[PDB]
């Protein structure tokens, strides 16, 4: 057999790779994933950081 | 050539994250010793948040820590994290060592992996164990009463090496302060320890599934196994989150939020569901001394496999009875975990007993006699004359 | 610094395993195709064809350690009750 | 012909044998210099003839 | 490990007597259909651990047309089960030529090793 | 006594980190796909080497 | 090859302390660094064992380190040891950063090597200033009053910063605590950019007093420079111990015997010896801001050196305007000590400006100047025509 | 660091001029005897750092008879120094002989940097 004979990719191809549309849904779900995560980095930093602040039986006395 | 392999600090980074050639066939897995790296960052950062609110002195610890849970914002949040976040890294540890024994990867060239990793373990347990006394509830004083007086059986030496790590007569303020200062720098000490793990790893790399080579099919580490690890980060704090919001307290006992007290003793003193197995096997010898050595010898004769496996394959994918014989030694290790949190009562007694030879066997006499077994089977199935 | 003591596995462009000849690979690019597939005629087939296989070591294993778990725990409540006292104290002696 | 070995042949055993009566030495040299004064085995570590 | 030597010497005793050949030998063929690797397409000698000096060895006596067939076969195994399927039951290794192909490399080097190792400890005779 | 905010603020961060994992599973098959479905070919060559 | 080349872990011991080559000609200022990894030593094993005795309340603090001077067992000679082993510490390390200074080596191609240790120095500061306010005694209240309210003039977000610093709204109990963990901490820290530090000197290797190339007569470590070591090592443990025994308290102030009090203010507020050059930089600023900024710039300055510097020749040993300006500059930062130890009164205010202004001329102007006279020099003297 | 370039530029203006050739030379021969490097058996051309490329450059574009009297005038002097002598009086560079043997090779380098430079950033015309 020929090294030219490229075998059957049938199974797993595109209606028409349509780039305009190929990158799309892939980079909604990566932008996605960036804003949740940013988003839940934002809280964990300000839950840690509060925790310095003045405790209730410091405010008591305040 | 780029920026990320001349430079000398981010060489190390494109080596170990980036460029690293893995095998194309790991499955998830292969995903645990990755969540072991960021359990040990949740424990160091959150102790390190709430050491800023704690005192050890023996007659101001329990009321410390209700003070972390009542009064400080979102201090319920940091206890209830790092109390289950123990849970959770114990439990990805006994599955990353179930692994390892079970696709061969004590096997030589890894032998020194293997070991490093046995030390870990060891650091760990102790770890755990020096946090639970500085809460200094029931559990916690009873506890460290009956571990601590197992060293005076050594012969002629071993009341004095109780009254030194107590600092007196009994488990007192000087034992309570001083296992936290302890309990402070052993996580360093791990982590150092991690360190020389990868090191030894970086040299002949991962194994996989099949116990084949795997030079001659790589993938890179960056976006493949990266965008992989991913999965398995994000289901992992979603189960914690579970524990920690909703059902913050189902991994532990009642009698620690009384506060610790010499005269009253409880009427059943339990560990913590990951020391379980190792305290049914201490229980199970009638004496004091062979009791105590018993117990460290479980976790040392897991370096004894490397010589005691006979057999040409690495690994149990294409074994048929070494299969059947690993599954045995897992069930056998979670019925250790059931009688440790029983009364002493028959047939409690005889059950830990045969139990307790059947971890020990399973190194010293199944694994030699089944390897040898099979090996002779792939012979003369193919050589039949 | 000097060279140390060499090992089974090398970097890329000498791994070191042995010398291929004859041997194509084809691939296509992921944008071209289409994710999400065909994850049914996955869990249906092959995971049930996965568990088929190694299901029996697991599962004969496990039923022995439980039936043995059960007998033991059906024999201490029977010890403990008062139509048990007698053995109790036949067995604990 | 034959001498026994696993990396370690007999008489590679006793030509370090003394040395290793010795090197058992050089460790309980190396102790009981490390323990006096710990107050446990000071019942049989000023036995000497002086001191 | 345990030797190839000590592995045939246990085999060829089996083999050679007439009751224990017709009493192992059905146990070790069901055995081998059990285990699953000629379904990925190996041969037994394609499983034995590499990364030992007399395995480097016999590897580099080998002919190259028997060489460039083992690799190959080691390349589709992987593929085959990072997608976690198996090959078409036409492409399946058959009993006919699961051959050791590597054990008489084996046997020699090994041979060869305890010969030197021999010598090399000698008690002599005056 | 921090029952009720303890349980609001889970609502929260169950719903934001079940989607993740969601979005990360969708993610991962998308960039393996190329290695799923790659195809291999053998021609034994002559061994005059 | 040898063992200690192929095995993984003592094949980098070989490479750093056994085999590595180094120039003939380094003399005994290239002892230092030796020096310095010791100290780190002595203070983290000392602090260790005193921490396991020490309470952290505002109201059991000054009492816990007078219960380990009386009543623990040897007690007295960790914490004189510890105190006297940070002026120790400091003293070594600016003769180790005025050799660099001296010799060249911030230049490149060790610009990397020079930048890791200014973040040395400035996490070292900060570690001595948490551990003295820890005692609790009169100049560590109001010596951490006047450090934190310096940041309530930072614009529209200092009154934030200062009330989550102190966890209330003076320094109080929760100040105290915090400082402490903080305290344990940073040295872990300054351990590993110790070992960034060394992986940046292997690379290109020690300089020499010539500022020449050394690739042409190297020795090894092991047996010229091990036993070279041992020289200074031996001599800091004897003048070390002249302080712990027989002059304990000469390098301290009486006021800190004294308990913490925040009803009565001290008649001096005085730092230790080591941050009085700083301190008299701050006091020459009216403005609060502007002090503030100028104190943290003194420390940062350092990093522009590799930049002004316009000389074709590393090292001041042939350079004889460099080397009158060199010990200037050393002089001027002993007389800001002594300013910084004095009243605020005639004539120690505009002693204390002109010299803060020497400080950053030196860096700034002086060295760039005069390394083109000198360049210019060089080549008249031989090509004249 | 300045280029030799730049330092040529003001040593050949200080030079030229009569007036402050006479007054600034006196200051630099004396600049030349307090230092010392002859008294070690160096000329000046080896003190110049040699870890950067123009540098490097230069050092091999330089006969092979000049280059091994270097390599030999250097080991001689860290060898005095870790003594903490000095070499004897009738070994020391003199005057006549410290000539600028290495800096031809120097700014032959840098012309050519420079003008490679400008032709990668050029701004060209229509
Ligand atoms: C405590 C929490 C820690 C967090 C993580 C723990 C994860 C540990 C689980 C054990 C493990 O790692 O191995 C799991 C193994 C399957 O691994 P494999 O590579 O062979 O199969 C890849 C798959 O076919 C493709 O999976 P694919 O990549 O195509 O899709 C991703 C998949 C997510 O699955 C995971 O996250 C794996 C953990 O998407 C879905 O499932 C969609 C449904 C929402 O499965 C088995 O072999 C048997 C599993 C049952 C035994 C588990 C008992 C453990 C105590
Ligand atoms: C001191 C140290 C002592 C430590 C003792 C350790 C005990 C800890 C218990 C941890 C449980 C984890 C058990 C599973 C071990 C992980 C490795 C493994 O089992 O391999 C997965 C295997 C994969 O299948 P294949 O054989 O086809 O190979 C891959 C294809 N090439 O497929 C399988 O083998 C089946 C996978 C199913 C796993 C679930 C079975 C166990 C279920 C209940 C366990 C309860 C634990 C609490
Ligand atoms: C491997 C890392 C660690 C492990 C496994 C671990 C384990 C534990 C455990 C099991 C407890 C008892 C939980 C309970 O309250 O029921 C505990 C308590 C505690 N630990 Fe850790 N710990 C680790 C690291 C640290 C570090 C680095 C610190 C300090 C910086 C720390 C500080 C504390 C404190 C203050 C407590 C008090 C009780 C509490 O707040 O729950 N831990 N630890
Ligand atoms: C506790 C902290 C630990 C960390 C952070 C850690 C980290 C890692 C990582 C990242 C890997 C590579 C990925 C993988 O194989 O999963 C690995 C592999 C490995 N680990 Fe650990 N590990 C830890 C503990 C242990 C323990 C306790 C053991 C055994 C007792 C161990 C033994 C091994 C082995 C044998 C491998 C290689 C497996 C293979 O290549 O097939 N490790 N470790
Ligand atoms: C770079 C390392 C360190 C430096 C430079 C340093 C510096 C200091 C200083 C200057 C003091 C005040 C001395 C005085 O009493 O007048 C102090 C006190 C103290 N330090 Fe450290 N320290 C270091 C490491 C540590 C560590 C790692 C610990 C704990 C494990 C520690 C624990 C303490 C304690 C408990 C005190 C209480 C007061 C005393 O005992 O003198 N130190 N430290
Ligand atoms: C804990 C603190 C430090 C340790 C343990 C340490 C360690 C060392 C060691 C062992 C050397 C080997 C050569 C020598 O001793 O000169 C060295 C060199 C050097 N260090 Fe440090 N160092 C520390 C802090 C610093 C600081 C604060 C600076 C500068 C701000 C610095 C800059 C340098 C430089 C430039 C060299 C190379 C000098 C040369 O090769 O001529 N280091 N250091
Ligand atoms: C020019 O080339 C050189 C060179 O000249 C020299 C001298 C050295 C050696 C000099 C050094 C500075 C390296 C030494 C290393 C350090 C300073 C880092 C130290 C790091 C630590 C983490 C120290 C901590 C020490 C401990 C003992 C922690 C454990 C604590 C204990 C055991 C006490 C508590 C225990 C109990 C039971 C209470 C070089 O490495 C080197 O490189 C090639
Ligand atoms: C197979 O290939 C792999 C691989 O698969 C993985 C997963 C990893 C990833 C990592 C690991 C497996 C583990 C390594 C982890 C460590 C060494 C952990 C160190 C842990 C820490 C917690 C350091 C923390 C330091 C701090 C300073 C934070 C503490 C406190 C703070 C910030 C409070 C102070 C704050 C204020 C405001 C005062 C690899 O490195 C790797 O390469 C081999
Ligand atoms: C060795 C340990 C393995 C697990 C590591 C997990 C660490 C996460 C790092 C992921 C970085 C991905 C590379 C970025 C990129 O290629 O371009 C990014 C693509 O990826 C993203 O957008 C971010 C996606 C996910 C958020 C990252 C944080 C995950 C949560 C962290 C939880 C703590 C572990 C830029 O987007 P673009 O290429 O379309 O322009
Ligand atoms: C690491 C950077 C250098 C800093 C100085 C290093 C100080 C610590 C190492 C001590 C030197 C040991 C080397 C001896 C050796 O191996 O050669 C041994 C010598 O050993 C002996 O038998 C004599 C006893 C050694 C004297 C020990 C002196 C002080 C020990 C430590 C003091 C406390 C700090 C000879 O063998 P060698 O020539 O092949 O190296
Ligand atoms: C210490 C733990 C033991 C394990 C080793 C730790 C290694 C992990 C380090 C993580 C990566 C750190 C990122 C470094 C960023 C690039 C550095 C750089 O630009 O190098 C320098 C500048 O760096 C500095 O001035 C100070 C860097 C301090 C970094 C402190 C975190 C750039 O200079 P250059 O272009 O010549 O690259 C170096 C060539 N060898
Ligand atoms: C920079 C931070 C972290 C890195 C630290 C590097 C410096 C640490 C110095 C370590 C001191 C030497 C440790 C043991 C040396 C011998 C190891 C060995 O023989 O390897 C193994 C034994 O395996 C083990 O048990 C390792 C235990 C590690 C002990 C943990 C301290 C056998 O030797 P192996 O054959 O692997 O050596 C290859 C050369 N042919
Ligand atoms: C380092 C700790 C990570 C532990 C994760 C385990 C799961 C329990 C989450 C507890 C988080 C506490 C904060 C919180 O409750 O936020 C909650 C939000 O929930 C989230 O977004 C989940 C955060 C986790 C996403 C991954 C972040 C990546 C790590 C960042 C490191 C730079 C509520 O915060 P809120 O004040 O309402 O804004
Ligand atoms: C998490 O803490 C507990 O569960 N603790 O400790 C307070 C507890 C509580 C109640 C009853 C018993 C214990 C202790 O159980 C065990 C069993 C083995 N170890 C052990 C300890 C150290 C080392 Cl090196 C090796 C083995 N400890
Ligand atoms: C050893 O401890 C003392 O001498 N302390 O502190 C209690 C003291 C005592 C009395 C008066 C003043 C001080 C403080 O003097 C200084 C001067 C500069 N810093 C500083 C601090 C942190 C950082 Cl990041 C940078 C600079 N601190």
């Amino acid at each position: 057999k020929s090294t030219y004979r490229t075998p059957n990719f049938d199974d797993v191809l595109k209606e028409n790779n349509d780039a305009d549309k190929g990158r799309s849904y892939a980079y909604f779900m990566v932008g996605a994933m960036g804003l949740l995560s940013s988003a839940g980095a934002k809280s964990t930093v300000e839950t840690f950081i509060s925790s310095m602040t003045a405790t209730a039986d410091v405010l008591a006395m305040a | 050539m780029a920026f990320r392999k001349s430079n000398v600090y981010l060489s190390l980074v494109n080596s170990y994250i980036i460029d690293s050639p893995q095998p194309s066939s790991i499955n998830y897995w292969w995903n645990m010793g990755s969540l072991l790296g960021l359990c040990l960052v949740i424990q160091i950062v959150t102790g390190i948040f709430m050491a800023m609110h704690y005192s050890s002195n023996i007659e101001l610890a329990f009321s410390s820590v209700e003070h972390i849970m009542r009064d400080v914002h979102n201090g319920y949040i940091l206890r209830y994290l790092h109390a289950n976040g123990a849970s959770f890294f114990f439990m990805v540890m006994f599955m990353h060592m179930a692994k390892g024994l079970y696709y061969g990867s004590y096997r030589s060239p890894r032998v020194t992996l293997w070991n490093v990793g046995v030390i870990i373990f060891i650091l760990t347990i102790a770890t755990a164990f020096l946090g639970y006394c500085c809460v200094y509830g029931q559990m916690s004083h009873w506890g460290a009463t009956v571990i601590t007086n197992l060293f005076s059986a050594i012969p002629f030496v071993g009341n004095d090496i109780v009254s030194w790590l107590w600092g007196g007569f009994s488990v007192s303020n000087p034992t309570i302060q001083r296992f936290f200062a302890l309990h402070y720098l052993v996580p360093f000490i791990i982590a150092a320890m991690v360190i020389m793990h990868l090191m030894a790893l970086h040299i002949h790399g991962s194994s996989n599934p099949l116990g084949i080579t795997g030079n001659l099919d790589r993938i890179p580490m960056h976006s493949y196994f990266i965008f992989k690890d991913l999965v398995t980060v994000f289901l992992f704090m979603l189960i914690l989150a579970l524990f920690v919001f909703y059902s913050p307290n189902t991994l532990g006992h009642p009698d620690n939020y009384i506060p610790g007290n010499p005269l009253v003793t409880p009427a059943s003193i339990v560990p913590e569901w990951y020391l379980l197995p190792f305290y049914a096997i201490l229980r199970s010898i009638p004496d004091k001394l062979l009791g105590v050595i018993t117990m460290f010898a479980a976790i040392l004769v897991l370096l004894v496999l490397p010589f005691t496996d006979r057999s040409v394959v690495r690994g149990n994918t294409f074994k048929v009875l070494s299969k059947f014989f690993f599954f045995i030694f897992v069930f056998n290790f979670v019925l250790l975990g059931q009688i440790g949190a029983c009364h002493v009562e028959v047939p409690y007694v005889l059950m830990g007993q045969i139990a307790t030879f059947i971890y020990f066997a399973y190194f010293l006499i199944i694994v030699p006699v089944i390897s040898t077994i099979e090996n002779v089977l792939f012979y003369i199935g193919r050589v039949n004359k | 610094g000097p060279p140390s003591g060499k090992t089974y596995m090398g970097w890329w462009g000498h791994m070191g395993g042995p010398k291929q000849k004859g041997i194509t690979s084809y691939a296509v690019s992921p944008y071209a195709q289409k994710p999400l597939q065909g994850i049914f005629h996955n869990a249906v087939f092959n995971s049930f064809r996965r568990f088929k296989s190694q299901f029996l070591y697991v599962l004969i294993p496990a039923g022995i350690y439980w039936y043995w778990w059960k007998n033991g725990n059906e024999y201490n409540e029977f010890l403990y009750s008062k139509a048990g006292r007698e053995e109790l104290e036949r067995v604990n002696v | 012909t034959g001498l026994h070995f696993g990396r370690l042949s007999l008489r590679s055993l006793t030509a370090y044998a003394p040395n290793l009566m010795l090197w058992g030495g050089a460790s309980m040299l190396g102790l009981f210099v490390f323990t006096e004064g710990w107050p446990k085995f000071q019942d049989t570590l000023y036995k000497k003839i002086p001191l | 490990p345990q030797s190839f030597t000590s592995i045939a010497r246990i085999g060829d005793y089996i083999l050679k007597s007439p009751v224990l050949s017709k009493l192992c030998v059905p146990v070790a063929n069901q055995f081998i259909n059990l285990a699953g690797y000629k379904k990925l397409g190996l041969k037994f000698d394609d499983l034995i651990a590499e990364e030992n000096p007399i395995m480097q060895t016999a590897l580099r006596r080998l002919p190259e047309d028997e060489s460039y067939a083992r690799a190959y076969r080691i390349i589709r195994a992987h593929q085959t089960e990072l997608t976690h399927h198996l090959l078409p039951r036409n492409e399946w290794i058959k009993a006919q030529e699961d051959v050791p192909y590597l054990l008489p490399y084996i046997l020699e080097a090994e041979a060869a090793a305890k010969e030197k190792d021999e010598l090399d400890n000698i008690e002599v005779s005056k | 006594p921090e029952h009720d905010e303890r349980k609001r603020l889970g609502l929260k961060t169950v719903i934001i980190l079940s989607s993740l994992y969601l979005l990360s599973i969708w993610v991962k098959k998308f960039k393996w796909a190329g290695i799923k479905t790659r195809k291999f070919v053998f021609n034994p060559p002559k061994p005059r080497k």
